[PDB]
């Protein structure tokens, strides 16, 4: 902990108390934030408390018994209070849709930020890997729940320079209902999960690695860049999963990034989960020890990139 | 032989939901219809003429167990107009409302479904997307199979190449369809495989791979032949001749699966036999 975080953490709890029961008539739609293949998100104003929150709406077609369990499991999120986890205001159900009400992160997911930026600087990815390592720790120790879905679009960032995780598998029944989604474009699923089972936190670490590469180069790294696409500095879903399993993992270019960084992501992308680095080890890797000492101005780099004023 | 609906004819009403290739609104048009605003918003004029041709073949389809294809429009956006079912999708009945049908009626649902499918294959139509979400129970009795065909609006074209981007729900997908490895993976036996999964639904009351909760894990293992629906989960009193039929549709290699002429036959045999 420190002092600017213990403030921001306790100041959330105060506004959260001002919010009582969450009803669908207490909300006023402002703008759409994003959408995915199982949800859409709106910036909304909670009229009884004027708070501005984000409100994800998942329309699931499930039986009510399963649905009411999901809502129940989603209340464990009132216990997740970390500077590295997105704030949670309440979850409820109405009109055939589960609403999850989380704090507004005005920078968006890093997946949006990657598009506006093209590539992300190693000095920034340094500070990002820190947050994601802290967030996954706080989830494995304090709640024994593992993210199971680390990707650029689940890392959220705001103008106060905060980097926070969200969209993590706290609801074990939502995980089951998510499984009848249709195919996506791509997959950050570690190779053991595509074959076996979530191998403790190690299988989230792979995801973070793949996501560092994608953000580092500006392209989803499967399959790896061509010979001359790289010096310039579409595959079927099944074949990607077959490549993730039956092909050597991706790596960083060559000379463009430090060796500390190239090695950091190489330890994260080991195909054997046990040989792969764990949280205890990444925490004190060279690339992380350096990038923590660096006094990078993240909040400024973000507003620059979005196109705003520091 | 030029079936198009103009603007101001279709009173687009309540937003019902979105699927693998469009969003559905209950509209009005000489009675309730179903208006599905396709996801291919800007259609290339090479794609646009293939769609026109395929609507021709779906228009000449008339069968008790098939939803009527009434043509399309292009005015606001490209869309599709089909019959409106007042029933609930078989999916809703089985996995949401948990309707308690008798085995006699379960088998009848299977019979009418093979009945409709057999007509489509008879007119050389591959459904491509057969699942219990695309099967309604009109007036709680008759079966009606919607969302058939339409290969060209579920392919996201480049300029003149139909490279089928795998979409739809991953359950029901035959392994060769998962893999997208050999040209025309969609085939009469890809549909039979789908059909076999729908039998799994009927016979077990569950969707397949219930103990798996990872989308991409299923895609890889089923495509690799490693995963197969657990037929253990078939209920105690489902006919022996029924479970065997299900297993023949689920064969990993497509050529071993039966076609619907034989399949329908098999169902009618155990039908009277009780
Ligand atoms: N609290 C938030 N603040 C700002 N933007 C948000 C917030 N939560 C979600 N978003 C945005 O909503 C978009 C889509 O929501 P989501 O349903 O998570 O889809 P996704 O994560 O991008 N991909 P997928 O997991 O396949 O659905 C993200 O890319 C973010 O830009
Ligand atoms: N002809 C119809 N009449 C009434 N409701 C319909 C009709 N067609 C679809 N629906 C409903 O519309 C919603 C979504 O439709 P749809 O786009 O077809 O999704 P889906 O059928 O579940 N998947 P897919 O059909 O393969 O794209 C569901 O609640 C359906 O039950
Ligand atoms: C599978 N599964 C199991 N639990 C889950 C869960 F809690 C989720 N939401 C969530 C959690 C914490 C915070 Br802070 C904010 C949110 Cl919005 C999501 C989810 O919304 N995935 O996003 C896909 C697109 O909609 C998924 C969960
Ligand atoms: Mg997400
Ligand atoms: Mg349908």
């Amino acid at each position: 902990l420190d002092e600017q975080q213990r403030k921001r953490l306790e100041a959330f709890l105060t506004q959260k108390q001002k919010v009582g029961e969450l009803k669908d008539d207490d909300f006023e739609k402002i703008s759409e934030l994003g959408a995915g293949n199982g949800g859409v998100v709106f910036k909304v104003s909670h009229k009884p408390s004027g708070l501005v929150m984000a409100r994800k709406l998942i329309h699931l077609e499930i039986k009510p018994a399963i649905r009411n369990q999901i809502i129940r499991e989603l209340q464990v999120l009132h216990e997740c209070n970390s500077p590295y986890i997105v704030g949670f205001y309440g979850a409820f159900y109405s009109d055939g849709e589960i609403s999850i009400c989380m704090e507004h992160m005005d920078g968006g997911s890093l997946d949006q930020v990657l598009k506006k930026a093209g590539r992300i600087p190693e000095q920034i990815l340094g500070k990002v890997s820190i947050a994601v390592i802290k967030g996954l720790t706080y989830l494995r120790e304090k709640h024994k729940i593992m993210h199971r879905d680390v990707k650029p679009s689940n890392i959220l960032v705001n103008s106060r320079g905060e980097i926070k995780l969200c969209d993590f598998g706290v609801s074990g029944q939502l995980i089951d209902a998510m499984a009848n989604a249709f195919v996506g474009t791509r997959s950050y699923m570690s190779p053991e999960r595509l074959q076996g089972t979530h191998y403790s936190v190690q299988s989230d670490i792979w995801s973070m690695g793949l996501s560092l590469v994608e953000m580092a180069v500006g392209r989803y790294p499967i399959p790896p860049p061509d010979a001359k696409e790289l010096e310039l500095m579409p595959m079927a879903i099944f074949e990607l999963l077959d490549y993730i399993v039956n092909e050597p993992p991706p790596k960083l270019p060559s000379g463009v990034f430090s060796l500390e960084f190239q090695d950091f992501v190489n330890k994260c992308l080991i195909k054997n989960p046990a040989e792969r680095a764990d949280l205890k080890q990444l925490m004190v890797h060279a690339f992380i020890k350096r990038s923590d000492a660096e006094e990078v101005d993240f909040a400024g780099w973000l507003c620059s990139t979005i196109g705003l004023n520091q | 032989d030029d079936w198009e609906i103009p603007d101001g004819q279709i009173t687009v009403g309540q937003r019902i939901g979105s699927g693998s290739f469009g969003t559905v609104y209950k509209g009005k048009w000489h009675g309730d219809v179903a208006v599905k605003m396709l996801n291919v918003t800007a259609p290339t004029p090479q794609q646009l003429q293939a769609f026109k041709n395929e609507v021709g073949v779906l228009r000449k389809t008339r069968h008790v167990n098939i939803l009527l294809f009434m043509g399309y429009s292009t005015k606001p956006q490209l869309a599709i107009v089909t019959q409106w079912c007042e029933g609930s999708s078989l999916y809703h009945h089985l996995h949401i409302i948990e309707t308690k049908f008798e085995m006699i009626k379960l088998i009848d649902i299977a019979r009418q479904t093979a009945q409709g499918m057999d007509y489509l294959h008879a007119k050389s139509i591959i459904h491509r997307d057969l699942k219990s979400n695309n099967i309604f129970l009109h007036e709680d009795l008759t079966v009606k199979i919607g969302d058939f065909g339409l290969a060209t609006v579920k392919s996201r074209w480049s300029g003149s190449h139909q490279f089928e981007q795998l979409s739809g729900s991953i359950l029901w997908m035959a392994p060769e369809v998962i893999r997208m490895q050999d040209k025309n993976p969609y085939s009469f036996q890809s549909d039979v495989y789908a059909f076999g999964i729908v039998l799994y639904e009927l016979m077990t009351g569950q969707l397949p791979y219930s103990n798996i909760n990872n989308r991409d894990q299923i895609i890889f293992m089923v495509g690799r032949g490693y995963l197969s629906p657990d037929l253990s989960k078939v209920r105690s009193n489902c006919p022996k001749a029924m479970k065997r039929l299900m297993a023949e549709c689920l064969k990993k290699k497509r050529d071993e699966r039966p076609l619907f002429p034989q399949i329908l036959a098999s169902i009618e045999l155990l039908a009277r036999s009780l």
